[PDB]
């Protein structure tokens, strides 16, 4: 049985993915004569870790925890694309649309604010050789885009940016330019993402799949004002299968 | 001892003069309805929208569900004539018997008959007056419990189909649903009482308050105050004047948002759109027309990293994006067709609008409550061409100013009341100053 | 003498230095809240996302700010006008970026505001005084919960509230004029009335009162030892003030009666400010300023300019600029 | 015109004063 | 070495015909025949390669194929370039009027 | 529109809304005849 | 050292404060 | 400069042939735009869909052409897409869809042609201003 | 936080309480003039 909108309104349970039971070890089986959609993938992240710097050069650092400060507005659902089944018995995930992207900070200790889009956009991901069923050890990896934080429009506080805003910080009008360079002149990133889905329920009755995944990416840039840090996200994921 | 400016004060202890005053007064405000309806109808267009036309009452009576039919059309103006014309009628009796009253009638009622005479400081017989109005009032609230299950109904704009009048065959009764509205937070989301959005509990919560009318007028006529009650109050006229100008100001502002806010009992195929509705229907607009030239709204960045078209709440809703993320709590006949239980859904998003609901979206958008005190439509910057000020703003306006009004009144008469009752309210005796009988505070 | 007796007459002692009263119980507790959330929040706070965009703007001195620019910034757009106490948050992490403690501090200081007033006819009351200063401060205390409550609940949210800071205070005035045309309501014209008027009259009645001063003391002394705390006879000679002002405009206006000259002080200023109060709260309904926008055309329809359009011009510049960043939509309808 | 409706009407109140005044009434 | 991208764009060709890989929609506006139909079209299959390769879209009326014909010279192709492309910005940029 | 039948009246419903505020007009011009007392 | 300073200013407003309340010339009569 | 003929004359039809008003024509239209028009067409742009305006070179471009008397009055009563391509009086007010659109109810044929009218001249007399938007108000 | 919650929750109460019961203590008679 599924819920009403009111039911559900102010609980949280909105930016919930949904849950298979712990029954849910089936397996579904792969006709590669046939081809498949996912109608509705669904992640949820529920830890988010950045990676430090550690000023020296040979001990790289850890990643370390982080509070979220933008409350329940983290996860991505509603996406959709193309199951494939690829010579080799491989499938492919091919993400054509959804809500595939949420604008998330989370603050590291010492109170800095870390922004990133976190993202599966433009996903492509991929499971072993000869698969034949989906089941509770098949695991997909996959790449995807993450494009910069702010798009073109964007006006930082002076009234700068790309595709529109000021060109020099005109409240300093005979400057030196040169040493505002980088923050007068606004880039557009765009980077890729590293992602893996661990399938650890499987409903072979109704096609629908729910595990784990990790997710590796870049922080915001701040369209090329300083360096992004390297961002580590896990949490769950569900997603329905269905015939074409 | 009054002046001129404070002539009223003069009629404090004559009854009789001060009866036909307030029921002079009851003309007045059944002559303004009566004559106020004649002149919207005389004014009104069919073809037009009752909110690009000024009109306030009418829509009050086409919400009764009078003269209207499916989706608010206009089907027949003898109703709104004829609620005119009995108001109007009406007027010249309380004129009758106001002028009558304040005029030729006895000075003071407490000689003609102990029964309208009453005085003031007779605990007994206020809370028996207080009792007999009750009961009125409780009547009146049948009256419309009466109209909405055994007369013709209400205008529903939930109805199927676009709105419609509809019989109320199941109010609810369930005091839990009931009082609940008078439980829930004033804040965003809850709403309190002004949240209320259907006719079963409109009708459900005035068989309750008829009731308790009742009741209680029964209770004030058989009872006398106790000590508790005796000794925390000032028993006067003027006191009893506070007490009640506080309760029009509280209800007073309790109006203005509701006619803010609620787009139920203030359906807004009549009022116009709330300032909320309108501005998620351009919202709404814009999702559509980009949608269909190919746009996928549900995965359109904004250039804040927002979604442009769509974005979450901060408990996880779907809703719309832009300015109007402060908007979500909206909910509205033309928009709930879309709410999945996660919010807004983007498969009935991409394949389900509908065309009525385009026109709806477009509409409202175009009719926000923004307009210039002379009339002008829309943002502060826009140029004359549209005359229109949504009758939601004047409506919300004129209320805020009054409620405000009265609980300075409230204020002015209940301090003045406390300190009449204690003897000092005309100033200082300066034989005997207070604070020369205290010791210094220093 | 029983011990709830004793405490309700300590509460309402006309001996405490300072009155509390049963106005009081409540206003000590709720603007000593406040009054520590904000200086607290001045210093430190760090940046808050008033508009709902993930933008966070830096209003404490430790981040940055002086006296001047700094601000309590208001509560997230996100919010709206939902509740945001510190316990419906998930950590005072998420309740700094998303401005709880301006909801705080604003919740807490008008409740205690409220109370304030009430506590000023309460010791009216105790000490046999008429009962009416309270409706005197009636008109600040509206004119704050213009800004910080009204306006909020009519454009759905607490982030368009009037900042708690010296800059914020001018940013909300500026907004407030491109989107209502605050400039060109009549409410606003009969509160600069108010206001210039009562500083026009402050200035009258302390000038008149000083200037007819009764000669007490001599050159080598302030004159104001000429007057003593309690002393029964008036300090002035109100009939060569009388005297002076009739003749400056004409005898009938001017005053002669003190209780009328009083009143005519109390009443300007607050009834101007009154409405003032009511045009920031009617303008929440966007019920907005007089539009006189290319009113004026010739006999062809060529557009004709006046001051209006010009004050257009200006306030198109504030309307496209303000919360660059905020709307994906062509209409600022809230 | 609308002014000749409304002109008769406003005539009315003040008509009442003067003929008490007049014939001195209970003013 | 850093230079503002989108400004290098309008030295190119972009600023002077509609560019197929980067416009947005709405510039299809200044020639008859084009908006909403095509241009919805032309966005959706983009990127191209050539001008000439618009004439492929599968589902074009043989009257579609006139219309483009007509309005190739006003055409052109450069790089995609993702600030432009990027948050759906060529169905909606943020312009209106 | 008014019904037809009463078309006849319409200019003088037009000016019924405004005859509430003439009564407080009225009391002034009462309170003059008296002379403010 | 800016901070401070806008920091130690108010304090000392604060501080007057509490003085010209309980430390007053004291008003006495006639 | 006052409102003459050669300012109130318009083209009829797509053959060039030409039009010319009455002053009680144009200001019939400038009535009749405002009751059924302006609240989404204020101006010459149009609120709901920025993209498209009543300026009068958009009109010549759109398919059917729009730039004179006859293509102006066919939109009102069966509006398409700028390309002429599909029929939009479900969602654009019209005769032919004055069911629900109802200020299109009362609406007769010389109506149409002031309104056509109105929406022609406007240009020649604040040129810019008309579809221009708030950067010329 | 939820502790947090019980403890304003409490304390409002209480002083809300003080608030109503103060003034249902006689408060009328409270003045320097007529007490009753
Ligand atoms: C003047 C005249 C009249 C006289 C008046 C009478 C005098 C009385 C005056 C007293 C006023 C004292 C000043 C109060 C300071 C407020 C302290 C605070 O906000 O302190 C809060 C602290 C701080 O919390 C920390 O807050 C942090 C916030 O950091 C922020 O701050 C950092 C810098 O500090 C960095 O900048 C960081 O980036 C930035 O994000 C993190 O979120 C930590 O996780 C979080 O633990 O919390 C804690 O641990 C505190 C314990 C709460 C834990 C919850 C358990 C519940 C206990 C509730 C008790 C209720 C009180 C009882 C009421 C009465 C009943 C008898
Ligand atoms: C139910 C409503 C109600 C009732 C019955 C009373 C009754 C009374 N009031 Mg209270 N009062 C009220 C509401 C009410 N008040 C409100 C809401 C306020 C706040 C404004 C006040 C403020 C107030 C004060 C300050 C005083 C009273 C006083 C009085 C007494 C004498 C009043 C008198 O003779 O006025 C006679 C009428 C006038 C002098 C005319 C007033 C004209 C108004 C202000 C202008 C209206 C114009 C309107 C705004 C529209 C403009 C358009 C243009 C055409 C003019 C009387 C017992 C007096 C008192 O305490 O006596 C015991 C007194 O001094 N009243
Ligand atoms: C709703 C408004 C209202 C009402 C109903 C009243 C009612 C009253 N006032 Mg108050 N008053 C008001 C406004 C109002 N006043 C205002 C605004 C002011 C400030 C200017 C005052 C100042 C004032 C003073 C100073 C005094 C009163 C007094 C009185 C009472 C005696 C009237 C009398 O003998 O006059 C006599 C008046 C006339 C003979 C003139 C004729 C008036 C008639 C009734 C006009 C009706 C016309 C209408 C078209 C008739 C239709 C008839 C048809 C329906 C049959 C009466 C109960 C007096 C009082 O309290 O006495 C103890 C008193 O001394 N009033
Ligand atoms: C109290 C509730 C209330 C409300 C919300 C309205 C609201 C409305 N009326 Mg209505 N009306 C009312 C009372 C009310 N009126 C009263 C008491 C009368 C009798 C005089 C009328 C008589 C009336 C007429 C004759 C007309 C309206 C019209 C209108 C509309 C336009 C008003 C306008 O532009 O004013 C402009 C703004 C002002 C006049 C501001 C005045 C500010 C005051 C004087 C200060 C108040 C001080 C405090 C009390 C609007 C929907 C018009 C309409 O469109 O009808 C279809 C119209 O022709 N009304
Ligand atoms: C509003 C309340 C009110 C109050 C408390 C009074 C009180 C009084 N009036 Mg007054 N009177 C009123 C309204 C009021 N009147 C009205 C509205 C008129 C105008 C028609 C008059 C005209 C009037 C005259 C001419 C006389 C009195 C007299 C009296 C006294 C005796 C009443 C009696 O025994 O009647 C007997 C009681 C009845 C006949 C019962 C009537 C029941 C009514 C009709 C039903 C209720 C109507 C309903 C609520 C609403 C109408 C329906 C509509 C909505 C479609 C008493 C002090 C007399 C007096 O003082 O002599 C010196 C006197 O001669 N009155
Ligand atoms: C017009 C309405 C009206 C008025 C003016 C009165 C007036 C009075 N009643 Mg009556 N009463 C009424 C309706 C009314 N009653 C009805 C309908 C009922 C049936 C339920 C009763 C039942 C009733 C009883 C059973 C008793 C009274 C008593 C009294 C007296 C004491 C009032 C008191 O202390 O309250 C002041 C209120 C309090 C001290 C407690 C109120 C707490 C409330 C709920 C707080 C809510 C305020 C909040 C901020 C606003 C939101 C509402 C919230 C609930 C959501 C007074 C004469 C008392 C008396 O002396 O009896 C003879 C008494 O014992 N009344
Ligand atoms: C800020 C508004 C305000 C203020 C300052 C006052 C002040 C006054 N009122 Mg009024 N009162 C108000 C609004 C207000 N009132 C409203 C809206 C109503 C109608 C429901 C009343 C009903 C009323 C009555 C029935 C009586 C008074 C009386 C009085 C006087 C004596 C003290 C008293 O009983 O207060 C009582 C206090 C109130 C009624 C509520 C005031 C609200 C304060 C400002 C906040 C209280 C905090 C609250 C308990 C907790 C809320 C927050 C929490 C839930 C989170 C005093 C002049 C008494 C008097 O002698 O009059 C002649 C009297 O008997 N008042
Ligand atoms: C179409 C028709 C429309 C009709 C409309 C009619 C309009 C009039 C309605 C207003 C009536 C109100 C009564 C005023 C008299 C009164 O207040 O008495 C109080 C005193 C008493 O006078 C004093 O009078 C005393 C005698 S006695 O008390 O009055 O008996 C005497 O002792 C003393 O010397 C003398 O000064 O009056 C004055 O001193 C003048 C004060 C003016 C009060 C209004 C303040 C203006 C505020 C507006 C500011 C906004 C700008 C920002
Ligand atoms: C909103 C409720 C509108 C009303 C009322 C009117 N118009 Fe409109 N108009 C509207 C939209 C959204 C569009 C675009 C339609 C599309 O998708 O192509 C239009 C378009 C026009 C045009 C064509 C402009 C062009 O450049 O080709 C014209 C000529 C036009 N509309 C005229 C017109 C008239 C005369 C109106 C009053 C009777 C009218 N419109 C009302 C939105 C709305
Ligand atoms: C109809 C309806 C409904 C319902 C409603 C209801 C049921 C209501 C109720 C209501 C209520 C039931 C109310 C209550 C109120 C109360 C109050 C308002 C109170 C007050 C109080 C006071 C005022 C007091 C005070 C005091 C003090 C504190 C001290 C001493 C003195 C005094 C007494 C002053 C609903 C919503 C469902 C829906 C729609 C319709
Ligand atoms: C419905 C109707 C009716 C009825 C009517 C009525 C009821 C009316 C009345 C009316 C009235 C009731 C009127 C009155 C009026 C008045 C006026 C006209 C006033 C004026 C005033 C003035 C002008 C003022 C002045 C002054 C003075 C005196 C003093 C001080 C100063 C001043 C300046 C203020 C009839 C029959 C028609 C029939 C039909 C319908
Ligand atoms: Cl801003
Ligand atoms: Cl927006
Ligand atoms: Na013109």
């Amino acid at each position: 049985q599924t819920l009403t909108y009111d039911d559900i309104v102010g609980t949280g349970l909105a930016n919930k993915c949904p849950t298979l039971d712990d029954t849910a070890r089936g397996a579904y089986p792969i006709d590669s004569s046939q081809t498949y959609r996912i109608a509705r993938l669904c992640l949820q992240p529920t830890t988010f870790l950045v990676k430090e710097e550690p000023k020296n050069k040979r001990q790289e650092a850890e990643f370390v925890p982080t509070k979220l400060v933008t409350r329940e507005t983290t996860s991505l659902d509603q996406i959709q694309g193309e199951l494939k089944v690829n010579s080799d018995g491989s499938l492919t995930f091919v993400e054509e649309d959804g809500i595939d992207f949420q604008p998330v900070t989370v603050q590291m200790a010492g109170g800095e604010r870390i922004p990133l889009l976190f993202t599966v956009k433009n996903l492509v991901a991929s499971t072993q050789p000869n698969v034949t069923s989906i089941t509770t050890s098949t695991d997909f990896k996959g790449e995807f885009n993450v494009p910069s934080y702010r798009t073109a429009n964007f006006l930082d506080p002076k009234g700068r940016g790309l595709a529109s805003g000021y060109d020099s910080a005109i409240a300093l009008p005979q400057a030196k330019e040169e040493e505002l360079a980088r923050a007068n002149v606004k880039r557009f990133s765009l980077t890729k993402g590293q992602i893996s889905l661990n399938v650890a329920k499987v409903d072979g009755r109704t096609g629908e799949i729910a595990g784990t995944f990790e997710s590796e990416q870049l922080s915001d840039d701040d369209m090329g004002a300083h360096e992004p840090h390297e961002v580590k996200i896990q949490g769950v994921f569900y997603a329905s299968i269905e015939p074409a | 001892g009054f002046a001129w400016w404070a002539g009223n004060a003069r009629l404090i202890n004559l009854s009789g003069k001060l009866l036909g005053a307030h029921v002079a007064h009851a003309g007045l405000i059944v002559f303004w309805a009566g004559a106020m309806t004649l002149f919207e109808l005389a004014h009104f267009i069919p073809e037009k929208p009752m909110y690009e036309q000024g009109l306030i009452l009418i829509p009050h009576i086409a919400t009764l569900g009078w003269g209207v039919g499916p989706g608010g059309e206009v089907v027949d103006t003898f109703p709104f004539f004829v609620v005119g014309v009995v108001h109007l009628i009406s007027s010249a009796v309380l004129g009758f018997g106001g002028v009558y009253h304040a005029i030729r009638g006895p000075e003071t009622l407490e000689e003609y008959s102990s029964f309208f005479g009453y005085d003031w400081k007779d605990k007994n017989k206020m809370t028996t007056i207080l009792g007999f109005h009750l009961i009125v009032l409780g009547i009146g609230a049948l009256l419309l419990v009466a109209k909405a299950m055994f007369f013709g109904g209400l205008y529903d704009t939930w109805a199927p189909g676009g709105g419609d009048v509809r019989v109320i065959t199941n109010p609810t009764l369930d005091p839990r649903v009931i009082f609940g509205y008078l439980l829930k937070s004033p804040f965003g989301g809850e709403g309190w009482i002004v949240s209320v959005n259907n006719l079963e509990d409109v009708v459900g919560g005035h068989i309750w308050i008829g009731l308790i009318c009742i009741a209680g007028g029964i209770w004030h006529i058989l009872t006398t105050p106790f000590g508790w009650a005796r000794r925390a109050f000032i028993w006067s006229g003027e006191a009893y004047l506070s007490y009640s100008l506080g309760a029009l100001s509280m209800m007073g502002f309790i109006a203005t948002c509701f006619v803010w806010f609620n787009n139920t009992v203030y359906p807004s195929e009549f009022y116009g759109p709330t300032g909320p509705e309108a501005s998620q229907a351009q919202a709404m607009t814009f999702l559509i027309r980009d949608q269909k030239l190919g746009a996928n709204v549900g995965s359109a960045q904004g250039p804040t990293g927002l979604g442009k078209y769509l974005m979450r709440s901060p408990t996880g809703e779907i809703i719309f994006g832009g300015e109007t993320m402060r908007f979500w709590d909206f909910r509205g006949p033309w928009l709930e067709p879309l709410r999945g239980p996660n919010g807004l859904d983007l498969n009935k998003i991409k394949n389900d609008i509908q065309p009525w609901q385009e026109r709806r979206a477009a509409e409202y958008m175009t009719h926000a409550p923004l307009g210039s005190l002379n009339s002008v439509g829309g943002v502060a910057t826009e140029i004359n061409s549209v005359n229109f000020v949504s009758p939601r703003s004047w409506l919300a306006t004129s209320h805020f100013v009054l409620a405000f009004f009265f609980l300075v009144g409230h204020l002015w008469h209940a301090g003045r009341a406390r300190a009449a009752a204690a003897g000092f309210e005309k100033g200082i005796d300066r034989e005997s100053e207070p604070v020369l009988s205290m010791p210094s505070l220093d | 003498a029983n011990l709830w007796e004793r405490f309700c007459n300590w509460v309402t002692s006309t001996d405490n230095r300072l009155y509390v009263g049963w106005f009081g119980v409540i206003m000590i507790p709720t603007l000593l809240a406040a009054t520590i959330c904000f200086v607290i929040a001045f210093i430190a706070a760090p940046p808050v996302d008033i508009d709902g965009i993930r933008e966070p703007v830096s209003g404490s001195l430790l981040y940055g700010n002086n006296i001047i620019t700094g601000a309590v910034v208001p509560s997230s757009n996100a919010i709206g006008l939902h509740f945001y106490p510190i316990w419906e948050a998930a950590s005072l992490d998420e309740w700094l970026y998303n401005g709880g403690p301006y909801q705080l501090i604003i919740f807490h200081f008008l409740l205690g505001a409220s109370c304030y007033m009430g506590r000023q006819w309460e010791l009216s009351y105790r000490l046999g005084m008429r009962p009416w200063i309270c409706v005197a401060y009636s008109a600040p205390l509206a004119s704050a919960f213009a800004v910080f409550l009204i306006y909020p609940i009519g454009q759905g949210s607490f982030s368009d509230g009037m900042p708690l800071g010296i800059s914020g205070t001018f940013n909300f005035m500026i907004v407030f004029q491109a989107e209502h045309n605050i400039l060109m309501h009549p409410f606003h014209q009969l509160g600069v009335a108010g206001v210039f008027g009562g500083a026009l009259f402050c200035a009258m009645h302390g000038s008149l009162v000083t200037s007819s001063l009764i000669r007490e003391t001599t050159e080598t002394e302030s004159a104001n030892y000429g007057y003593k705390f309690g002393q029964e006879e008036e300090t002035y000679n109100i009939v060569a003030a009388h005297g002076y002002f009739g003749r400056l405009i004409f005898q009938y206006a001017s005053f002669n009666n003190s209780r009328s000259l009083h009143f005519f002080l109390a009443a300007w200023p607050v009834v101007g400010v009154w409405f003032t109060a009511l045009g920031i709260s009617t303008m929440a309904f966007n019920l907005n300023g007089f539009n006189f926008n290319h009113s004026v055309i010739d006999a062809k329809g060529n557009v004709i300019n006046t001051w209006a359009d010009i004050i257009n011009r200006a306030n198109l510049g504030m309307e496209v600029m303000h919360e660059r960043n905020a709307h994906n939509f062509p209409l600022d309808l809230a | 015109a609308q002014l000749t409706m409304i002109a008769m009407i406003g005539i009315a109140g003040p008509m009442i004063i003067f003929l008490l005044a007049v014939r001195r009434g209970n003013l | 070495e850093l230079v503002n991208v989108v400004d290098e764009k309008l030295g190119t060709a972009y600023g002077e015909k509609i560019d197929l890989n980067n416009t947005n929609i709405a510039a299809f506006i200044q020639y008859r025949g084009l908006y909403p139909t095509l241009a919805k079209l032309i966005v959706k299959n983009a990127p191209y390669e050539s001008v000439e390769d618009v004439l492929n879209i599968p589902g074009l009326t043989e009257r579609q194929k006139q219309i483009l014909r007509e309005n190739l010279e006003h055409f052109t192709v450069t790089e995609v370039e993702t600030a432009l492309v990027e948050g759906g910005d060529r169905y909606n940029n943020g312009l209106y009027k | 529109k008014l019904p037809e039948a009463y078309a006849i009246f319409d200019p003088l419903v037009d000016v019924l809304p405004v005859i509430p505020v003439l009564f407080l007009a009225l009391a002034f011009v009462w309170q003059a005849a008296v002379g403010f007392r | 050292m800016e901070t401070i300073t806008y920091v130690f200013i108010f304090a000392c407003i604060i501080a007057l404060f509490f003085f010209a309340i309980f430390f007053r010339e004291p008003p006495r009569i006639t | 400069a006052e409102l003459t003929p050669e300012v109130l004359t318009v083209p009829l039809n797509s053959e060039g042939k030409t039009i010319t008003l009455t002053e009680k024509q144009y200001l019939e239209g400038k009535r009749l735009f405002q009751y059924a028009c302006a609240s989404c067409h204020v101006g010459g742009i149009t609120k709901t869909n920025p993209s498209l305006d009543l300026r009068t070179e958009t009109l010549a471009l759109a398919t059917p052409p729009r730039d004179n008397i006859e293509g102006l009055v066919d939109y009102m009563k069966n509006p398409t897409t700028y390309d002429g391509e599909q029929e939009i009086a479900e969602v654009h007010p019209s005769l032919r869809s004055a069911d629900i659109f109802p200020k299109m109810r009362n609406l007769t044929e010389k109506d149409l042609v002031a309104i056509a009218g109105h929406i022609l001249v406007e240009p020649k007399i604040l040129g810019d201003k008309w579809g221009g938007g708030k950067v010329y108000y | 936080m939820e502790t947090l919650k019980i403890t304003v929750y409490i304390v409002v109460t209480f002083f809300v309480l003080l608030f109503v019961f103060g003034f249902l203590s006689g408060d009328p008679a409270r003045n320097p003039k007529r007490k009753d």
